[PDB]
RNA sequence: AAAAAUCUGUGAUUUUAAUAGCUUCUUAGGAGA
RNA sequence: UCUCCUAAGAAGCUAUUAAAAUCACAGAUU
C-alpha cells in the first residue's frame, strides 16, 4: 500500500509541473519538500497527510472539470 | 509465397532424381546418366542461393521500415494527449488507493468549498475558502472551528462577496456565525489557520 | 614521602608546589617523541621514566587553589651526563631556554630541575592531530580547553556537541583551530633564534620537535656535541617536515596577510595592480624557514625536475593564501585589431606553481583565421573584461563579472511513470506487504536554486600542505605501479574520439557540436596542439545539471570543459590512456570486462599471493569537491613523467600550466555568472578517472608510510620487516635523492601483503591480518588518520567494510554484490546487482516516449542481462525480479506482433525468430569463453 | 548487364555456336568440330563473366569519389559558415570596450599588465549585487546606498526570483524598500550604479 | 541546456577464412570411337 | 587422331557459417 502513494505522488507532481506552477518560486519549493518527503518516508500515516497536503494545491491552480467523475 | 515455388521445383527435381537411381540399379556401371541427373538436380537447387536470398533481403527491410512508420504513429499519439493522459492516469491511481480521507476530501470538494484559486497556496499553516450554500456551511463548520480537509483549522475573519466584514455572535457555548447565513448574501470567504 | 626534596626542588621560583610522586622516585607518563639512534627510529609513543614531575598552584581571588598548567620537571641521570649538560647550559643562556637548575640531592642521585614547563609539548600536539581517533581523544581536548580555542566553554561541553571533530560538519571548526595560530608562529620564531644561537655558539646536534616546550622554549641538550665557535651544524629537516601540515591547517601565518577582507563590506583599501610577488614569498620562507637545507624557487620556471617542481609547490600553497586573491588569474595586455584597442592575455598567475609569460607576442591582427579566432573567442580574457561587475553573497567562491542577459534560474523535472509494467508487476506478486525489494531510486526535482546550491559545495576546499618528505617518498613509490604503459605524444592523425555528437563548451556551443569544430585540417590541429607547449591558454567551463535516477537526494553537476581544452589534452594523453585500457591483471581495473567470466578473474587474481587474507573498502567522502590541488599536480605529473623523448622540460611545464589554468582553476559559468573554482578535480574534464586512480594509489601508499613509520622498531618480532622499517625512516627523511634499490624493494615488500584493486574512486585490498594486527600494515583504522590531514576530510567507519571470510567475496564493489556460484562444475564468482535498482529502473522512465513500452523493447532486453544472476540467489523473492521481465518480453513481443496486423501483415518469422524472453541468452553471458 | 562492349561478343558468340550446330548436321555429329565449337563458346562465357566481374568491381570507385567530393564540398561550406559566426561574435562583443578607461587603466599597470579579475573593478560602472535572506539585507543595503569596499553605490532596480519589480515607499527621512513580508520570494538581485 | 571514459547488446555496409555447389584452361589415372 | 568418368592446380560466379573493421540506436558503471 505504501508503493502505491509513493508511485502516486510522481505522477502528481508531474501533472502540477505540466500545470506550469514553476512560475511560482514559493509554491514551488513547499512541494518539492512535500513531494520529497513523500518518497523519503516508510510511515504510510504521513505520506497519506502529505498527499492530501499537496493534492489541496491542485484545485487551486486549476479547477478540474472531472472533480465531479472521482466520486462515482 | 512467391519463393514457394521454387521449393517446390527443387523437390520434384530430387524426388525424380531419387527415383531414377534407385530404379537404375545399373548405373553403378553407367554412372553417367546418374552424374547428369545429380547435376540437373544440383542445377535446380541452386537457385535458392539467389530466390530465398532476395526474399529474405526485401521482406527484412520492408518490415524494419513499416515497424518504425507504426512505432512513430504510436508515440506521436501517445504524446498528442499529454495533459488528459495524465488527469486520467491520476484519477484511475487515486481509486486504487483505499483511503476514506481522499473520498472525504474529494466528496467536500465536489461540494463546493474550494481554495480560493488566488492568493495561491505558500505555507501549511493558511487556507482560503468559498462557502456557497448555508447547507455546506453548517455541515463544515462548528462555531470558530472547520474541517475542511480532515484536520482542524481555527477561523480568522470572514467575508461577504460585497466586501463587508462579518464578526461572530455573543453566545454562552462560543462565538458563533450560522444565524448571519440566512440574512446576509452568498457566498462567504474564510480566511483559515493551522490548530 | 620527603619534604626536604620538594622544598629543594622549590628553588629561589618561590611558587607552590604538590607533589605528584609518592616521593623522590620518578613518575611514568605517556609522551609521544622523535627517534632515530643506532637501534630504533620513527615516531612512536613510549612511557617516559627518567623524570619526576611537580605541578604549581596558585591562589585564586576567590581563595580556592587553581591547578595551573606550570610543572616543574626533575630529570634524574648519570654524572656524566650530568656534567655534559651543565656545560652546554653554561651557553645558550637566552630567552628561548626553559630556565634549568643542577643540584644533587643526595650521594647518589643528580637532578636537572627544568622549571614552568608546559604539559604537552609540540610533539605531542602535532602527533594527536596526525593520528586522530574519536575515542582517545583526550591529549586534543586537554590542549584545545587550556589554550581557550573553545570560546563558549562550559562544563561538559563536548557532550553536548557530538561533532566537534567533523570538518564538513562543524561550521566552528576551523575557527576553532585557528586560535592556536599564534602558539605556531612563536614556536617557529624561537626555533630560528635558537639555530642562530646554537651556530654562534657552535654547537652540533639534531633538534626535533618533542625539544620544544609548547611555550616556544627548548628544553634538554642531551645529544649536543661542541665543536669550533663560529662553526655549527644544527639540522632541522625532521622538525619542519613533521609540522609542515599543521602549520596550513591552523592557519599559523594569518597577521601576514595583505589584505582584509570583511564578507559584507568587501576588500579595505590595497594595492590593486600588482601581481608579481616573486619578491615577497622570499623574505616569509627567509623569515619563517631560514634552516631549511633545500633551495626555494617563488616561480616554477627555474624548477630542475618534477621533484622540485612538487617542492615548490608545496611551499607556494602557503604562502598564496596571503596575497589578494584579485591578483591571481589570468594576466591580459593592451593590443590593437585594425586600430581598435581590446584586450589579450600574456600569461598566468597560478596559485600552486608561480607567474609564467607567453613566449610568443604580437601588437596587430588581420585576416585571422579560424584557429586564432577561436582562441579569442574562447579565452576569458575578452569576455570577463567587458562586462558588469557581481557580488553575490550566496557563495563564498569568487565572483568576477555577470553576463548580460543576467542571473537565471534553473529546475529539474520529475520522472514518469510507467504503469503499463508497474500493473503487471503487482500481478505478478512483485509488490506486496512485506516485500523484501521496497522501493528505491525514485527520480527527484530540484527547486529554483539547486544549480548554485550544489557549486557552493566547493567551500570544502582549503589550501593544505604536505610534509614534502613522505609525499615525495610516497610519489616514488606510487610511479613504480605505472612502469608498464606506454606513453608519448601522438599527431593529430592517430587521434580517437569515441563520440563525436556532444557539447562544446561555451561559447562554442552555439554554434555546434564538436562534430564541426572538428573538421578543421589536421596540419591547424597539430599547429594549435605545438603552440599549446609555449604559450597558456586559459578557457571557460560551464557548469550544467545532471538528470538521473539516485537514491540520494542531493543534486549532480558535471563541467563541460570547452573544446580547445579536450582537442588538445587527448593529443596528450590518449597514448598513455589507451594502454592502461589494454592491459591485464594489474592493479588498475578500468578496461577489464564484468561479464565473459571477467569477475571471477579479478577476484582470484586479487586474492592470489596475499598469505591470511582479509578484504576491506573505504570510501572517500565528497572525492571531487575536497581534493587538495597537490594531489592533482601530482598526479597529472604521474601521468606525464612518460615523455622521456618528445618534451623537453621547458614544454612539460607549459604543459602542466595549461592543465592547471584549464581544469584545476576554471573560470566557471555556472548560472549567468562567472565565477573562479577553488580547486580539485572537475568530474567532466579529459582524464578524469585515471587521475583519481592514480590519487587513489598516493593515497593508500601513504596511508602505509605512515602507520609503518610510527610503530616502536625495537619490538617486532620478525627479522625481516625489523629491518626494513628502520631503514624507512632515513631512506624517507634523513636523505633527499631516493634510492631505487630501496624503492623497488618497499613496493615489493608493499605489493607482496596489501595486494590492490583500484578504479577511479573505488577500491578492494586483501591485507595479510597477521601483519595488520601488529601495526606493520594500514587497515581501516590507518586510513582515516591518514585521510584527516591529507584530504580534511573525516571517514566514518559507516562507509567501510571488512568481509574475513573470502568465500563470500566483496561486500560491494562498484555498486554491485558478489556471489559465488557453481558454474561448469566448478566454483566462480558473479555479480549481481542490488534488485531495488533494477526493478525501480522498470517502473520510473525519465521520458514521455520511454512511457510507451512497445517503442522501447531494447530497454528490458538490456536490463534483464544485468540482473541474470538474481537467479543463483538463495533468497526466493528475488528470482520474480528476472522472472517477470523474461515474461514481460515475452508480452511485449506478443502485444506488437498483434497490434501490427492492423496494418494487414504478420511479424510472425521476427516473432518466431526471437530468443530474447528465454533463459539460454542471458545464460551464456556469464560463462567463460571456449 | 549489357552495357559492357563483351557482352555484344558473349551474344555473337551464342548466336554463331546455335547456327553452326544446327547447320553441320548434314554430317552428323561430328564430334570433332562440335567440340571445338562447345570450347570456342566456353572461352566467350568466361571471357564475358570475368570483363563483367572487373567492371563491376571498378563501379564502386566512381561513386566513393562523388561521395568523397560532395563532403568536402559540404565541410568546406560548413567551415564558412562557422567563420562567418565566429566573426560576428567577435566584432559584436569587442564594439562595447570604452577606450577612454582602458587608456587609464593600464596608465597605472605594472609594464602595460592588469590581472584579468581586476579589470571589471576598476572600468565598469554597475554592479549586480545578489541578496538571498533578510538577514543578509539589513547588514548590507544600508537603506538605499550600498556602500562595497571604498566605494558608494545607488540603487536602480530590484528584482526577486519570480520576475517582478519591488518599489520604494516613500518616508519623512527618504526612500527606503519594504523588506521581511511574506509576499517576496527570495533571493533579490538589486542592479546598483556608481555614483 | 545537457560533460571525460570503460563495458555490453541489436540492426546496416565492406573484407577475410572455411564449407557446399556451379562454369572454364591445364596436367595425370581408368577405358571407349 | 578424338570422346566419357575420376584427382589436383588455377580463374570466375553463387550462397551458408565464423572473425575483423566502419556507421546508427539502447542499457550499465566511475
Ligand atoms: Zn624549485
Ligand atoms: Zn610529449
Amino acid at each position: 500500500k505504501l508503493s502505491d502513494v509513493k508511485c502516486t505522488t510522481v505522477v502528481l507532481m508531474q501533472l502540477l509541473t505540466k500545470l506550469n506552477v514553476e512560475a511560482n518560486s514559493k509554491m514551488h519549493a513547499y512541494l518539492v519538500e512535500l513531494h520529497n518527503k513523500i518518497l523519503a518516508s516508510d510511515d504510510v500515516g504521513e505520506c497519506m497527510d502529505n498527499l492530501l497536503g499537496m493534492l489541496i494545491t491542485l484545485f487551486c491552480i486549476d479547477s478540474t472539470i472531472d472533480l465531479g467523475e472521482y466520486c462515482d | 509465397f512467391s519463393h514457394i515455388p521454387s521449393y517446390a521445383e527443387y523437390e520434384r527435381a530430387k524426388s525424380i532424381y531419387e527415383k531414377v537411381l534407385a530404379d537404375s540399379k545399373n548405373g553403378g556401371v553407367t554412372q553417367q546418366e546418374l552424374a547428369a541427373y545429380r547435376k540437373a538436380a544440383n542445377i535446380a537447387k541452386s537457385v535458392f542461393d539467389r530466390d530465398l536470398a532476395v526474399q529474405k533481403k526485401l521482406d527484412s527491410m520492408a518490415e524494419r521500415a513499416m515497424t518504425t512508420m507504426y512505432k512513430e504513429a504510436r508515440v506521436t499519439d501517445r504524446r498528442a494527449k499529454l495533459v488528459s493522459s495524465l488527469h486520467a492516469l491520476l484519477f484511475s491511481m487515486l481509486k486504487k488507493i483505499d483511503s476514506e480521507k481522499l473520498n472525504v476530501l474529494f466528496d467536500q470538494a465536489n461540494s463546493g468549498v474550494v481554495p480560493l484559486a488566488t492568493v495561491p497556496i505558500v505555507c501549511s499553516n493558511k487556507l482560503t475558502l468559498v462557502i456557497p450554500d448555508p447547507e455546506t456551511w453548517v455541515k463544515c463548520v462548528e462555531g470558530v472551528h472547520v474541517t475542511y480537509s480532515t484536520v482542524v483549522w481555527n477561523i480568522d475573519c470572514v467575508t461577504d462577496a460585497d466586501g463587508t466584514e462579518l464578526h461572530p455572535t455573543s453566545t454562552g457555548s462560543g462565538l458563533t456565525y450560522c444565524i448571519s447565513g440566512d440574512n446576509i448574501a452568498w457566498p462567504l470567504k474564510v480566511n483559515l489557520t493551522r490548530n | 614521602f620527603d619534604k626536604n626534596y620538594l622544598n629543594r626542588v622549590r628553588g629561589s621560583s618561590e611558587a607552590r608546589l604538590i607533589p605528584l610522586a609518592n616521593g623522590c622516585d620518578p613518575d611514568v607518563v605517556k609522551r609521544a617523541f622523535d627517534v632515530c639512534n643506532k637501534e630504533s627510529a620513527g615516531m612512536f609513543q613510549n612511557l617516559k621514566r627518567n623524570c619526576a614531575r611537580f605541578q604549581e598552584v596558585r591562589d585564586t581571588e576567590d581563595g580556592n587553589l587553581e591547578y595551573c598548567d606550570s610543572y616543574f620537571v626533575v630529570k634524574q641521570t648519570t654524572p656524566s651526563n650530568y656534567e655534559h649538560e651543565k656545560a652546554c647550559y653554561e651557553d645558550l643562556k637566552s630567552e628561548v631556554t626553559a630556565d634549568h637548575d643542577f643540584f644533587v640531592f643526595n650521594k647518589n642521585i643528580y637532578n636537572i630541575s627544568r622549571q614552568r614547563l608546559t604539559k604537552y609539548t609540540m610533539m605531542d600536539f602535532c602527533y594527536a592531530l596526525r593520528h586522530f581517533d574519536p575515542k582517545d581523544c583526550e591529549v586534543l581536548k586537554e590542549i584545545l580547553v587550556t589554550y581557550g580555542c573553545i570560546e563558549d566553554y562550559h562544563p561538559k561541553w563536548f557532550e553536548e556537541n557530538k561533532d566537534w571533530y567533523d570538518p564538513i560538519e562543524n561550521p566552528k571548526y576551523y575557527a576553532m583551530l585557528a586560535k592556536m595560530g599564534p602558539i605556531v608562529r612563536r614556536a617557529l620564531l624561537n626555533a630560528i633564534e635558537f639555530g642562530n644561537l646554537m651556530v654562534e655558539k657552535g654547537y652540533v646536534g639534531v633538534i626535533t620537535l618533542d625539544n620544544q616546550d609548547l611555550n616556544g622554549k627548548f628544553y634538554d641538550f642531551g645529544d649536543f656535541q661542541k665543536t669550533a665557535p663560529g662553526a655549527g651544524v644544527p639540522v632541522f629537516d625532521t622538525y619542519y617536515s613533521y609540522m609542515m601540515p599543521i602549520i596550513a591547517m591552523t592557519d599559523a601565518l594569518a597577521p601576514e596577510r595583505y589584505f582584509e577582507y570583511d564578507v559584507h563590506k568587501g576588500y579595505k583599501s590595497y594595492d590593486l595592480l600588482k601581481y608579481d610577488y616573486t619578491e615577497e614569498k622570499q623574505d616569509l620562507f627567509q623569515k619563517y624557514f631560514k634552516y631549511w637545507d633545500q633551495e626555494y624557487h617563488p616561480n616554477c620556471r627555474d624548477c630542475s625536475d618534477d621533484r622540485c617542481l612538487i617542492h615548490c609547490a608545496n611551499f607556494n600553497i602557503l604562502f598564496s593564501t596571503l596575497v589578494p586573491q584579485t591578483s591571481f588569474g589570468n594576466l591580459c595586455r593592451k593590443v590593437f585589431v585594425d586600430g581598435v584597442p581590446f584586450i589579450a592575455t600574456c600569461g598566468y598567475h597560478s596559485k600552486e606553481l608561480g607567474v609564467i609569460m607567453n613566449q610568443d607576442n604580437t601588437m596587430s591582427f588581420s585576416k585571422m583565421g579560424l584557429s586564432q579566432l577561436m582562441q579569442f573567442v574562447g579565452d576569458p580574457a575578452l569576455l570577463v573584461g567587458t562586462s558588469n561587475k557581481l557580488v553575490d553573497l550566496r557563495t563564498s567562491c569568487f565572483s568576477v563579472c555577470a553576463l548580460a542577459s543576467g542571473i537565471t534560474h534553473q529546475t529539474v523535472k520529475p520522472g514518469h511513470f510507467n504503469k503499463d509494467f508497474y500493473d503487471f508487476a503487482e500481478k505478478a506478486g512483485m509488490f506486496k506487504e512485506g516485500s523484501s525489494i521496497p522501493l528505491k531510486h525514485f527520480f527527484y526535482p530540484q527547486t529554483g536554486n539547486a544549480a548554485i546550491n550544489d557549486y557552493d559545495y566547493y567551500r570544502y576546499n582549503r589550501p593544505t600542505m604536505f610534509d614534502i618528505r613522505q609525499l615525495l617518498f610516497c610519489l616514488e613509490v606510487t610511479s613504480k605501479y605505472f612502469e608498464c604503459y606506454e606513453g608519448g605524444c601522438i599527431p593529430a592523425s592517430q587521434v580517437v574520439v569515441n563520440n563525436l555528437d556532444k557539447s562544446a563548451g561555451y561559447p562554442f556551443n552555439k554554434f555546434g557540436k564538436a562534430r564541426l569544430y572538428y573538421e578543421m585540417s589536421l596540419e591547424e590541429q597539430d599547429q594549435l596542439f605545438e603552440s599549446t607547449k609555449k604559450n597558456v591558454l586559459p578557457t571557460i567551463t560551464q557548469m550544467n545539471l545532471k538528470y538521473a535516477i539516485s537514491a540520494k537526494n542531493r543534486a549532480r553537476t558535471v563541467a563541460g570543459v570547452s573544446i580547445l581544452s579536450t582537442m588538445t589534452n587527448r593529443q596528450f594523453h590518449q597514448k598513455i590512456l589507451k594502454s592502461i585500457v589494454n592491459t591485464r591483471n594489474a592493479p588498475v581495473v578500468i578496461g577489464t570486462t564484468k561479464f565473459y567470466g571477467g569477475w571471477d578473474n579479478m577476484l582470484r587474481n586479487l586474492i592470489q599471493g596475499v598469505e591470511d587474507p582479509i578484504l576491506m573498502g573505504w570510501d572517500y567522502p565528497k572525492c571531487d569537491r575536497a581534493m587538495p590541488n597537490l594531489l592533482r599536480i601530482a598526479a597529472s605529473l604521474v601521468l606525464a613523467r612518460k615523455h622521456t623523448n618528445c618534451c623537453t622540460w621547458s614544454e612539460r611545464v607549459y604543459r602542466l600550466y595549461n592543465e592547471c589554468a584549464q581544469v584545476l582553476s576554471e573560470t566557471v559559468l555556472a548560472t549567468g555568472g562567472i565565477y573562479v573554482k577553488p580547486g580539485g578535480t572537475s568530474s567532466g574534464d579529459a582524464t578524469t578517472a585515471y587521475a583519481n586512480s592514480v590519487f587513489n594509489i598516493i593515497q593508500a601508499t601513504s596511508a602505509n608510510v605512515a602507520r609503518l613509520l610510527s610503530v616502536i622498531t625495537r619490538d617486532i618480532v620478525y627479522d625481516d620487516i625489523k629491518s626494513l622499517q628502520y631503514e624507512l625512516y632515513q631512506q624517507v627523511y634523513r636523505r633527499v635523492n631516493f634510492d631505487p634499490a630501496f624503492v623497488e624493494k618497499f613496493y615489493s615488500y608493499l605489493c607482496k601483503n596489501f595486494s590492490l584493486m583500484i578504479l577511479s574512486d573505488d577500491g578492494v585490498v586483501c591485507y595479510n591480518n597477521t601483519l595488520a594486527k601488529q601495526g606493520l600494515v594500514a587497515d581501516i583504522s590507518g586510513f582515516r588518520e591518514v585521510l584527516y590531514y591529507q584530504n580534511n576530510v573525516f571517514m566514518a567507519d559507516s562507509k567501510c567494510w571488512v568481509e574475513p571470510d573470502l568465500e563470500k567475496g566483496p561486500h560491494e564493489f562498484c555498486s554491485q554484490h558478489t556471489m559465488l556460484v557453481e558454474v561448469d562444475g566448478e566454483p566462480r564468482y558473479l555479480p549481481y546487482p542490488d534488485p531495488s535498482r533494477i526493478l525501480c529502473a522498470c517502473v520510473f522512465v525519465d521520458d514521455l516516449d520511454k512511457t510507451e513500452s512497445v517503442a522501447v523493447m531494447e530497454r528490458y532486453i538490456a536490463l534483464a542481462i544485468d540482473a541474470y544472476p538474481l537467479v543463483h540467489h538463495e533468497n526466493e523473492e528475488y528470482k520474480k525480479v528476472f522472472f517477470v521481465l523474461l515474461s514481460y518480453i515475452r508480452k511485449l513481443y506478443q502485444e506488437l506482433s498483434q497490434n501490427m496486423l492492423m496494418d494487414y501483415s504478420f511479424v510472425m518469422d521476427i516473432d518466431k525468430g526471437s530468443k530474447f524472453w528465454e533463459q539460454e541468452f542471458y545464460e551464456n553471458m556469464y560463462r567463460a569463453p571456449t
